[PDB]
């Protein structure tokens, strides 16, 4: 019997799918020839502008639907798993998992929301012999260690209730402020008497942090002092000897009732004045290392502080694809859908961003897999180390010394097929390993962040890290569980959205030229499918698409103002061009909402979504990361462009309209082409130009004034 | 309708009034079911796709027939 | 004071109600048993003998306080194959 069962779309809404983009490169390709005979159109210069521009689109269209070819679905039971691998007989024969929490400043991001995040990690529905949570702050600071150790207490009355009444959400915070009824489904009998001792705990444990947070405003002059007596490792922020300490552990606090409950681990890098620590993939590598040491693991879970848990049988779902022997014997990771909440019914800037995930990454499971985005994905430990797929032919002390550290026990660790202490050494030289093996120059001579483990260089070194994966012959899954499973804190404020926009176009724009270009990285060795290249490449390119795009926005008002001509006029044969071109947009459209069950509405947000995008934060991107790659922004500045443009169209298509009616005003249907293109553009970035900023919701009544000036203007042409 | 007012404008544009009458009379039977038939598809309203789909429709046909 | 107890009380016995309706969602093989110990009378859907109860009448459960209620009379129609029952009317 299969674990899981891969399904692809049921060929009733496949093949129309595929017919209509494969009719669509057609289409292209003769509306292509057919401008390209016309030499002239008033002016050589816009004709060479536009006909190399347009180009530019068509291949970032074929870059953007080929990888939409052929979609798979999967269906994932976890019955089967447990009655396969539990056993009622026992033990249980379930993989361990390790769990990872980044923090980097207490202040910045609430405790309150890290904490809540690691009491869902803890509550997971898996065998608590299993699963283990990491805990790492960047920055030490107090207030994530004390809060830690606030979580822990909590952690023993907020687990056994979640574990036997079967809640979810599996986080108090996101748990309790929930209008649902909390009486659906619940068969115990005491399921009220404890759900209200619970919610009276829990809002005593708020205020405790609360107070723990407050506290900390105030730095004393001497430096912080553990309760114990002794001054707090970490004084200064960008020095810190390593820490590491085990809560709620095996051997330590116990639940109310006497179980264990999984073992959580406080670890701190080690910084020293005079070497570069990178933000979040020298984090991560610190955990890989620290996590293989103290719990060898065969998966890796990798979540941020603001994403929790949502589904408690997430654990068990990703583990029934990884640890199927068939399918999974050849996976590094499993990717999780990305959703985030607390988000209004009308997601103004497209923050949910279900296109990509509802239909690229769905579409792109199809060749290999989807790409690492940076959160919700069970790695594989192998995988990370980088050995290479099994089964498959090709991927001493010194070159193992030389490729993971210079620690035997790491260096031994990895040795062990599964996972575990080799020989069941006393803990304190596992924590003194533990401490040993995050030195400051611990990967000095390591492969580390080079090609083992998470990559360094880019800002999104998340889309690095799941390349070089690829490229050795791994692939990666996709899960949709009817539940999110996994789901976080999404920007509120624009200024955060078009910086975590420009974030991400920066990290894409140095990896097309570093090294990891896929253009020229990967070729030798192949193991990389030709198809998912493409994705590749259409994901590092992206970006250069945007200066095109202004350039696209740009012609309409060039020409509207002076040329007033693009292309000659229809000779009876780009009629039909044109309304195939444009009918041909619609249908894919339509069939790939008809599979992918995506909205239409949502489709139009993130087309008028990535019109914004390439103008302002990708054509700054480019430039500023065409002047670093030479080399080797504010809310104000990023909104620049994009206000060009709004006003040069506008004030250029309404211009259009004055001295074209002062004119002749007969020859007009141009002006209907121009002013219909220019509206093209202009009703791509009007709605967020107005709608991101505004007053306060549309009905200003000053849209007058245009009509006015620009009648006033024409009475003072008129 | 939209058919109507492309023959329309092709034919002599001069004799109409009868094509505003029945202009009116299909958008007294299409403004009555209209909402209820196509709102249940649709969260609030397709508009941002609808109109566009709706406008191009009309130039569309505007042009292909007048050809 | 007695509207927060009175809450207590309603939701714990939509507690219970959850709890008997999810119970009910696997029919036995034998059939339903009641807890006295015998069979319910109606194991066939479309095959039950007439059945009439009363609950909370004039004598038997009485209020708290130790006032009486409105007779509560449970009736449930007779059916058998090869005869046509009308849906509500009947
Ligand atoms: O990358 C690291 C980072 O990724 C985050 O996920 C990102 C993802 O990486 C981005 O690729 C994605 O941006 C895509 C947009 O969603 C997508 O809509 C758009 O594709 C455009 C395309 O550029 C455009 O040419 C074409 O539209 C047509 C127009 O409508 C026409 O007017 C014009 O004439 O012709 C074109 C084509 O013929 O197709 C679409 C629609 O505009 O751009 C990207 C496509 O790859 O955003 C994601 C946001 O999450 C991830 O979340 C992070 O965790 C990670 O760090
Ligand atoms: O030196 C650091 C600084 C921050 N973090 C944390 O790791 C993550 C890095 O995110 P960051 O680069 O600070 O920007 P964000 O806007 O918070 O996160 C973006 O980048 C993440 C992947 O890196 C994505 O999951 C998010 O959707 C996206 O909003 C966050 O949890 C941070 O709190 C570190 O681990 N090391
Ligand atoms: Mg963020």
């Amino acid at each position: 019997e299969p674990l899981s069962i891969v399904y692809p779309i049921p060929r009733n809404k496949l093949t129309p799918y595929r017919a209509v983009i494969i009719m669509r490169l057609i289409i292209l390709g003769l509306f292509f020839h057919y401008r390209i005979t016309n030499p002239v159109d008033s002016a050589f210069g816009l004709w060479l502008t536009s006909v190399i521009c347009e180009i530019w689109f068509a291949f970032s269209w074929v870059l953007d639907q080929f990888p939409k070819w052929k979609p798979v679905n999967r269906e994932t039971f976890i019955e089967r798993l447990s009655a396969r691998y539990e056993r009622e007989g026992e033990p249980s024969q379930l993989a361990a998992v390790d769990f990872f929490v980044s923090t980097v400043d207490p202040l910045k991001e609430p405790p309150l929301i890290t904490a809540n995040t690691v009491l869902s990690i803890l509550a997971v529905d898996y065998p608590v012999d299993k699963v283990s949570c990491y805990v790492s702050d960047d920055g030490a600071a107090m207030l994530t260690f004390e809060s830690l150790v606030e979580t822990a207490e909590f952690a023993r009355k907020w687990v056994p209730f979640c574990k036997k009444f079967s809640i979810e959400p599996r986080a108090p915070e996101f748990y309790f402020s929930q209008k649902i009824d909390y009486l659906k489904d619940k068969v115990q009998p005491s399921f009220v008497k404890e759900r209200r001792a619970m919610k009276r705990d829990y809002e005593e444990y708020k205020v405790r942090v609360n107070a723990l947070v407050a506290k900390a405003q105030k730095t004393p002059d001497e430096g912080w002092t553990m309760q114990d007596g002794t001054p707090w490792p970490g004084n200064n922020t960008r020095d810190h000897p390593g820490m590491i300490q085990v809560f709620l552990g095996n051997t330590g606090a116990r639940d109310i009732e006497g179980n264990e409950l999984p073992r959580l681990v406080y670890v701190s890098r080690e910084k020293r004045p005079g070497y570069q620590h990178h933000k979040k993939a020298g984090a991560e590598n610190a955990l890989v290392r620290v996590s293989a040491v103290l719990t060898n693991a065969p998966y890796i879970l990798n979540l941020d502080c603001d994403h929790y848990v949502n589904n408690s049988k997430a654990v068990r779902e990703a583990m029934c694809i990884l640890m199927d022997p068939q399918v999974g014997r050849d996976v590094c990771y499993v990717q999780f859908p990305q959703r985030f909440d607390g988000i209004d019914r009308s997601d103004r800037y497209a923050n949910r961003n279900i296109v990509f995930f509802d239909v690229n990454m769905k579409g792109l499971d199809g060749i290999q897999g989807p790409m690492y985005v940076g959160t919700g994905c069970v790695f594989n430990r192998q995988a990370l180390y980088g050995y290479g797929p099994p089964s498959m032919p090709r991927l001493s002390q010194l070159s193992f010394e030389k490729t993971f550290g210079l620690s035997p026990v790491f260096i031994e660790s990895t040795l062990m097929e599964n996972g575990g202490v080799p020989e069941s050494a006393n803990s304190s030289t596992l924590i003194k390993e533990a401490i040993h093996v995050i030195g400051c120059g611990f990967e000095e001579k390591t492969e580390w962040g080079k090609e083992i483990g998470w990559i360094y260089g880019s800002v999104t070194e998340d889309i690095l890290s799941g390349f070089k994966m690829h490229c050795r012959g791994w692939r990666s899954i996709y899960c949709m569980p009817v539940r999110p499973a996994f789901k976080g804190s999404a920007p509120i404020n624009l200024s955060d959205r078009l910086h975590q926009v420009l974030r991400w176009a920066l990290g894409s724009v140095e990896i097309f030229f570093s090294r990891h270009c896929p253009f020229w990285y990967g070729y030798g060795g192949g193991r990389l499918k030709w198809l998912q290249r493409l994705a590749y490449i259409n994901t590092i390119v992206y970006p250069f698409t945007s200066l095109p795009l202004i350039a696209y926005c740009t012609i309409p008002a060039v020409c509207l103002l002076t040329g007033k001509f693009i292309i000659p006029t229809l000779s009876n044969l780009a009629s039909m061009l044109f309304l195939g071109l444009f009918i041909s947009i619609i249908v894919t459209a339509v069939l790939e909402l008809r599979w992918s069950g995506v909205s239409i509405e949502d489709l139009w947000r993130n087309e008028q979504f990535w019109v914004i995008g390439g103008v302002s934060a990708h054509l700054f991107a480019v430039f500023q990361g065409f002047l670093k790659m030479l080399a080797g922004v504010k809310w104000t500045t990023l909104l620049i462009p994009p206000t060009t443009l709004l006003i040069i169209n506008i004030v250029g298509v309404v211009a259009g309209f004055s001295d074209a009616l002062n004119k002749g005003y007969e020859a007009w249907g141009p002006l209907f082409g121009k002013v219909f293109f220019a509206f093209w553009v202009i009703l791509h970035l009007y709605p967020f130009l107005k709608g991101l900023m505004g007053r306060q919701n549309r009905t200003p009544t000053i849209v007058v004034l245009w009509s006015v000036l620009l009648t006033s203007v024409f009475s003072l042409v008129w | 309708v939209v058919a109507g007012f492309s023959d329309a404008l092709n034919k002599g544009y001069e004799a109409w009034g009868p094509l505003f009458g029945k202009v009116f009379f299909a958008f007294w039977v299409i403004l009555h079911l209209y909402p209820f038939l196509k709102g249940l598809m649709g969260r609030q309203n397709r508009t941002p796709t609808i109109v566009v789909l709706w406008s191009v429709l009309l130039t569309s046909v505007f042009s292909l027939v007048w050809v």
